[PDB]
RNA sequence: AGGUAGAUUACCUGACGUUCCCAUCUGUGUGAACAUAAUGGUACUGAUCAGGCUCUAAGCAUCUUUACUUCCGUGUUCGGAUGGGAACGGGUGUAUCCUACUUGAUAUGAACCUACC
RNA sequence: GGGGUGUCAGAAAAGUUACCACAGGGAUAACUGGCUUGUGGCAGCCAAGCGCUCAUAGCGACGUUGCUUUUUGAUCCUUCGAUGUCGGCUCUUCCUAUCCAUUUCAAGCAGAAUUGAAAAAAGGUAUGAUUGUUCACCAUUUAAUAGGGAACGUGAGCUGGGU
RNA sequence: GGCGGCACAUCUGUUACAAGAUAACGCAGGUGUCCAAAGAUGAACUCAAUGAGGACAGAAACCUCAUGUAGAAUAUAAGGG
RNA sequence: UUCCACCUGAAUAUUCCCUUAGGAAGGUCAAAGUAUUAAUAGUAUUGAUUGGUAAAGAUAAUGAUUAGGUGUAACAUCUUGUCAAACUAUGAAUAAACAAAGAAGAAUUCUCAGUGUUAAAUACACUUCAGGAAUUUAAAUAUAAACAUACUUUGAAUCGGCCAAGUCUGGUAAGCAGGACUGGCGAUGCGGGAUGAACCGAACGUCGAGAUAAAGUGCCAAAAAGAAACAUAACGAGUACCACAAAAGGUAUUCAUUCAUAUUGACAAUAGGACAAGGAAUGUGUAACAACUCACCUAUCGAAUGAAUGAGUCCUGAAAAUGGAUGGCAUUAUAAUUUCUUAACUGAUACUCGACCGUU
């Protein structure tokens, strides 16, 4: 009872009928794994941005 | 060249062009494929190109002029009859005595049996 | 025990060459590839055949040999000991491979063993060249056309019009050879050149 | 048959250019290499550690990340029926920059050496230049005349054949 | 007969040269890899090294920074021009070293114009001792790295007499204290060294055995009048003049032509008129 | 012109001979001390009586090599396409892409920072 | 972390049934048929030599080209809710690569007896000992006692010796 | 089908078609280990082979110079470095 | 395994399994439900690359291999002939992955902060090219794409496949076994190939009229007339896949090329000689000398002759079993084969136009 072990016939036109999937941009912009004290220079900025705005809103 | 074996084509003369939009011409409006029967039709669509008649639409196309693109576009496809495609067959080049490729100003002659 | 020519005549799959993962070749048939006067010099003669095979097919070794005799038996018959020189372009080195079978076996397990030695020809390729005096080239045409027997599918004899074994047709040899750039050789001829450092 | 090693089939992917073994340049290890770049991932067989998958080999990523000793290149990889990221982190001797952007940014240069005159010829009132016309592809020639004063005919026909033996 | 030479075309068409300074026997390419590679987190932030080179004649310091261009020195100090400072013979001495480092030092301070907060040491009864520059308010020193190419670093070896007066003059540059000429014994002996004290002892030591014997080595010592015990002082005044006046210094040069190569014309005429006399 | 550090890594290499050295570099003298080894040969250090002998560098050669260009040659091979030809084997025509080896001509380095002449 | 599952994503596991049984399978073997033709059989081309001289009356080495399905292989397309599986007896028909008889040509054809080949398949091609035998080998007789096919012709035709 | 083999977990070159993937009980081989150093680092040196010399010493003992792109070595199969 | 019409419509890869007649993850598919949407490409062009296949090479590295010079069998050295799936300097075609302006369509000027790098920074890095304000601005290859594009959820069936080939491997080979790319059949009818799952044309709602495709035009069978040739005294030829034929031989025939004799006289034939001209005189032949005859020379006679090579066609090679298959009849300066000429013709459910039904 011997069968045929393999073929990629029909494969390609399988792959392009719901076509190659491209990933989203937001997939491009992750961060994980970025240079540390990059991330602690950019986490630094954005915490004085964010409690200089907050300061504004109590301001006002 | 890539898709020699499954066309034929060549150059058109004005007549050509004249009697393929006069009698098999059309549109896309409004993702609808009307058939032109008047110059305001024509205004409706392509005004915005500078073409209000049936007139620049055959001289923007025969003389591919700044808005081919745009004008080409909005063209359907004509949609033609049959005619002798061939002297030996369609599965060689006219060069060979067939039916597809390039046929330069011959390629009149099979569209005006085919309009 | 030999198979027949008709097995092992299209030129099928990658070439086998004798090499240190196919082991166990029988010798090839043939062993010499020039005969005739091996030692005569480029000007003593001029003219040149050639059996060109115009198919593509394996020839064997055996048949290789067989044209061999003839040739050189037929050529001391007509064209004496010093009046030839008769050259074998091919060489046997493809290796052929039977599956030998003898219910006490197998079916289809295995592999062939090697089997013989054949040269993978092509369509133009010269097998067969020659060159004798003016006197002997009807003793090459017949000598050479016999040995086509012994070969398989279409082989056609071809008299060319260059030099005995040289690039250069006979007018041109003739003229390079009276101004200075042909060098004799014992059998074959030196370019004269005037390149590297110049003599004192 | 195969196997499934991490660097089956690199007899001749992994070997070095000819004449080119040993140590290489030191502007491979002096390139700047900033977020956003276009980089050319080559598997650089001499170094063993950090060796980059074959089947990154010839790739165009671009840079996503810098660390002190690897630069953190982006490339796009093909699955079954869809694209995924894929974020490694190379040294630099496995990768080089790439010129895929060489031609735009000369015409991004050309059109802003434009820019940059006409912000001060709009100030002198003078007319403003136009900027460069966009890339065609080759367009049928127009028609020229040909001078008969230094023409000269040569007939070109079959030829007869002639045995090379 | 027989050659078997191994230089045919095969050995030429697959040969592969080395670098051409590792094929001048000039430049370590693996140890010098190491200290160009900055990190790649701090772009184009330069990587100084000082090269300190000893001729048969004079001792090359030169602080550097590599680029894809080449090489860019940013100052150099040369033992050459310490006559300027009163040391006019011994030029390669451990002392000329130490000077030569120290000069570098301060001229480099005076130019990036940190010389006033960055010192180092100054009295020589503290030479011997080691001292590395340190934070000043909140402003680091000038850090070097050292490149001592192809030279062994022993225990005495003068590239570290350098790297020594470089330290002494304010600018840091990564050491230990075991390739002084101290390592060993204590400040006193590494004192003794930078100040030529090792030198004013075979000048006494050659005259107390042989007359001839001392004019053979030191014969421009006595023809300058230099005694022995005053090679000691004049190394103390030396890096006192140093620390002073260090910035550098201040034409048309005779060129001399040398060969000059052959255009195609005379070449082509030289062969021929070869072959037209062997005729 | 020379020296240091280089980047390109033979147009930079290899063999045969030639040309200067005014500074520089090199070769050169010595072994007391740091240090070194079976050996002051190396590496180390102290020095300056001599020298262009070598190195380095500049140039020479119908020089090997290497590097560009033509040619090889639209010849090898190749993507697309017959109810095209052939009993096979293999090989057209059409719309296209098009090497390599060889040979011939030219070249034998360009170029960055610092110092000194 | 280690102890380990090697059938390596990891049950704890010996045979034999000819006394056998069930669900199925032409997904798969034993017979025919079909593709192939190595092997078996038959036929050619060349011509080194054999044949007292003489390559070809008769042969034909070294090579090389085909045909056949009367051997045995190779495969697994049909048949597993079954195509009765050897031989012999009986009987008809077909092929020719002709054993005899008829007509011819050639010979190393004097006669006689033979040998090679062409036309030709309308007619003939036996009796027995041993063996189930196909085959084989013997004893005869004959003008000759040729080779094969038809589901390896032929079991609601026999027989049942073989299996 | 059984007997054989392991193509059952696995690595190298090739078949394999210059991205990736990639068959056969296709081809030539390999693994179930070995290492307190054969791991880490620093320094010094240059290997195989050949030519010419030196008491025994010779084709092979050791010493010297020159040439030497790796033709050696790198635990192992093969391929890379 | 039980009613109808309509719409969409597959599969044989990959991973794991005591797995191999079966399952689960996953791919293909349907139905529902969304989003104004940094969310288009089985394409080409231009630009910078990657690769080591075809090819190529072989005193270019590894390995194999024939012979010839020169110098000191051997070794060097210069040549020569032929090679590699587990050799390679070089290296295509076809390809792979980039770019051709999305922190949301550019750019510039001014102002400018937090951390850190840095010797220190006003350099540099990240921070919506932190942020903020003015001015300018829709430009940056071709083509196509709003019933576009991006999908989300839930779920079916399937993972025995087979065929073709300007492809490959094992095998002598197979309607054999196994693969790379694509198109098919399966799941598919229609026109043609007489017949046929896969070939060719072309994919289908019910119809009318026309131009067509493959392919055909003596009759069966709708439709063609003319032109030239190589064939055809034979079951020769006659619609690819396809249902077969080879080496070899022929004073069979046609065309082409090359050489020689070709006339003032070749070859064929007739007569004399054969000692312008004759070989110890060629064969027959006399025991041998002799005679006839041959090569050869004269005489006679007045248009081509002789030899070689190549390409077509024909004949031989060519033998199997029920009677039979260019499909049959039949054809034979064709109604066969090859090529043409003629604004000749026939013909599909495909194309055009029109009428009607349904889906969107």
């Amino acid at each position: 009872s011997k069968d045929k072990n393999r073929s990629s016939h029909n494969q390609s036109h399988k792959a392009h009928r719901n076509g190659f999937y491209k990933p989203k941009k937001s997939a491009y912009m992750s961060t994980k794994g970025m240079n540390v004290q990059v991330l602690k220079n950019t986490k630094a900025q954005r915490k004085f941005a964010l409690a200089k705005k907050l300061e504004a809103k109590k301001a006002a | 060249r890539l898709v020699d074996p499954y066309v034929t084509y060549g150059y058109p003369t004005l007549e050509t062009v004249q009697k393929l939009i006069y009698k098999r011409g059309a549109l896309k409006i409004n993702g609808n494929r009307m058939p032109i029967t008047s110059n305001c039709m024509i205004k409706k669509a392509l005004g915005d190109k500078d073409v209000v008649c049936v007139d620049d639409l055959v001289h923007e196309i025969y003389t591919v002029g700044k808005h081919f693109k745009e004008v080409n576009n909005k063209l359907a496809p004509f949609k033609l009859n049959g005619a002798k495609i061939a002297e030996k067959n369609k599965k060689i080049h006219f060069i060979l005595g067939g039916g597809f490729g390039n046929r330069e100003l011959l390629i009149n002659k099979l569209l005006a049996n085919m309009i | 025990g030999r198979r027949p020519g008709r097995c092992y005549r299209l030129v099928r799959g990658h070439p086998y060459p004798k090499s240190k993962y196919c082991r166990g070749v029988p010798d090839p048939r043939i062993k010499l590839f020039d005969i005739g006067n091996r030692s005569a010099p480029c000007d003593d003669f001029p003219c040149c055949v050639h059996i060109v095979g115009l198919e593509r097919e394996n020839i064997s070794s055996e048949a290789m040999e067989a044209a061999r005799i003839s040739i050189n038996k037929n050529m001391l018959k007509y064209a004496g000991k010093d009046g030839f020189h008769v050259r074998i372009r091919i060489h046997p080195f493809h290796v052929l491979r039977i599956n030998k079978m003898l219910l006490q076996t197998g079916m289809r397990g295995a592999w062939g063993k090697s089997y013989g030695s054949c040269a993978r020809v092509k369509v133009g390729q010269v097998l067969i060249s020659g060159r004798c005096k003016e006197q002997h080239l009807p003793a090459m045409i017949k000598s050479f056309r016999l040995a086509c027997y012994k070969f398989a599918g279409r082989q056609k004899l071809v008299i060319s019009n260059k030099w005995g074994f040289t690039k250069y047709t006979k007018e041109e040899y003739q003229q390079l050879k009276k101004d200075g750039k042909i060098i004799a050789d014992g059998c074959y001829f030196k370019l004269a050149t005037t390149k590297g450092p110049l003599p004192k | 048959p195969l196997s499934n090693g991490r660097n089956r089939r690199t007899r001749k992917l992994f070997k070095r250019p000819f004449r080119g073994h040993g140590l290489s340049n030191t502007s491979t290890i002096l390139h700047t290499y900033k977020v956003g770049d276009y980089v050319t991932i080559l598997c650089n067989s001499s170094i063993q550690h950090g060796l980059p998958y074959k089947a990154f080999h010839g790739k165009t990523g671009r840079v996503w990340n810098v660390n002190p000793h690897a630069i953190g290149v982006m490339v796009n990889k093909k699955v079954n029926n869809r694209i995924v990221v894929k974020r490694l982190h190379i040294s630099p001797e496995h990768i080089k920059p790439s010129g895929c952007q060489k031609d735009f940014l000369e015409r991004k240069a050309a059109v802003a050496a434009i820019r940059k005159q006409n912000i001060q010829l709009k100030k002198e009132g003078k007319p403003l230049l136009p900027l460069p016309a966009k890339r065609l592809p080759k367009q049928p020639r127009p028609a020229e005349l040909i001078k008969g004063a230094d023409i000269k005919f040569t007939t070109v026909a079959p030829l007869k054949f002639e045995e090379l033996y | 007969g027989f050659l078997k030479v191994i230089k045919n075309r095969a050995y030429f068409k697959k040969y592969q040269t080395q670098f051409r300074r590792r094929r001048e026997g000039k430049t370590d390419y693996y140890a010098r890899r190491k200290m160009i590679f900055q990190d790649k987190d701090k772009f184009k932030t330069p990587k100084y090294r000082v090269v300190v080179r000893i001729t048969n004649k004079t001792v090359i310091a030169q602080i550097a920074y590599s680029e894809i261009i080449g090489d860019k020195i940013l100052c150099a100090a040369y033992s050459h021009e310490l006559p300027r400072y009163g040391v006019k013979l011994g030029l390669t001495n451990y002392a000329a070293a130490y000077c030569t480092g120290l000069l570098l030092a301060r001229r480099l301070l005076q130019k990036l114009g940190m010389d006033k907060q960055f010192v180092g040491v100054s009295d020589a009864a503290k030479l011997g001792e080691d001292y590395t520059p340190e934070e000043v308010d909140e402003r680091r020193p000038f850090k070097c790295i050292l490149d001592v190419g192809l030279a062994r670093t022993t225990t005495g070896s003068k590239v570290f007499a350098v790297l020594k007066g470089m330290c002494d003059g304010g600018v840091y540059v990564p050491h230990s204290a075991t390739r002084f000429a101290g390592a060993g014994e204590n400040e006193e002996a590494l004192r003794s060294r930078i100040l030529g004290g090792h030198v004013a002892a075979y000048m006494k030591y050659l005259s107390g055995e042989d007359a001839d014997l001392y004019k053979k080595q030191f014969g421009r010592f006595i023809a300058a009048g230099i005694a022995p015990e005053a090679l000691e002082n004049i190394y103390i005044e030396a890096h006192k003049k140093i620390r002073e006046n260090p910035a550098a210094e201040k034409k048309e040069h005779k060129k001399y032509p040398t060969s000059k190569k052959l255009t195609l014309e005379q070449r082509k005429a030289a062969i021929q008129a070869k072959l037209a006399k062997l005729a």
